[PDB]
């Protein structure tokens, strides 16, 4: 069952691309482990528009699974700049695990 | 053109029927036996059916929250 490796006798070929789902932030912090600049790490109880719209993603994903499909869209704006609805995006998409497409 | 027509905001007892069509479309939602959907259209007045679309796939997820 497991093997071993030796670039001078053993051959690798890349091939098609397979999906997988990216691990929750709970079972560990790929930012932390890495040392990159880790996202701010919200207390759900304390920022309640975090919570509201973490409320969205997972009962979508749920559903989906659940063989219930709906168009869940949301939309952030806000008075004033700089105060990082991006990064809040970055921190619920690696609370759920989910895969990010960001495009500035 | 020769004549028209025009599509106002639809009425109360067509946000019944229409609420009662909406929510059967996902069929998996459910309703108090006390809540009537002639009740419901009273307090919906001057919605586009697009509004009643997105209100009541809101309530669906505001129940799925809870
Ligand atoms: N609690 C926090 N909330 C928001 N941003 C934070 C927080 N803690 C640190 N930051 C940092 O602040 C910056 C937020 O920038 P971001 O582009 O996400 O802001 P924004 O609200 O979308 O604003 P704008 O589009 O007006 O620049 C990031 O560099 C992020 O690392």
């Amino acid at each position: 069952s497991h093997f071993i490796i030796d670039p001078n006798r053993t051959k690798l070929i890349t091939t098609n691309i397979t999906n997988r789902r990216p691990l929750p932030l709970s079972r560990s912090n790929l930012q932390r482990y890495y040392g990159f600049a880790e996202t701010f790490y919200y207390d759900l109880h304390i920022f309640p528009y975090v919570r509201q719209l973490v409320n969205i993603l997972e009962t979508s994903f749920n559903c989906s699974q659940r063989g219930i499909t709906l168009n869940a869209s949301v939309l952030l704006h806000s008075t004033t700049n700089n105060v990082g609805k991006a990064t809040m995006v970055r921190f619920a998409s690696k609370y759920l695990g989910i895969h990010l497409l960001e495009i500035d | 053109v020769s004549e028209t027509w025009s599509l106002r905001a639809p009425d109360k007892h067509a946000r019944a029927k229409l609420l009662e069509y909406f929510f059967s479309k996902n069929q998996i939602m459910k309703l108090n036996r006390d809540l009537q959907f002639s009740d419901l259209s009273l307090e919906t007045e001057g919605f586009s059916p697009l509004d009643l679309e997105i209100f009541t796939e809101k309530i669906f997820y505001d129940l799925q929250l809870e």
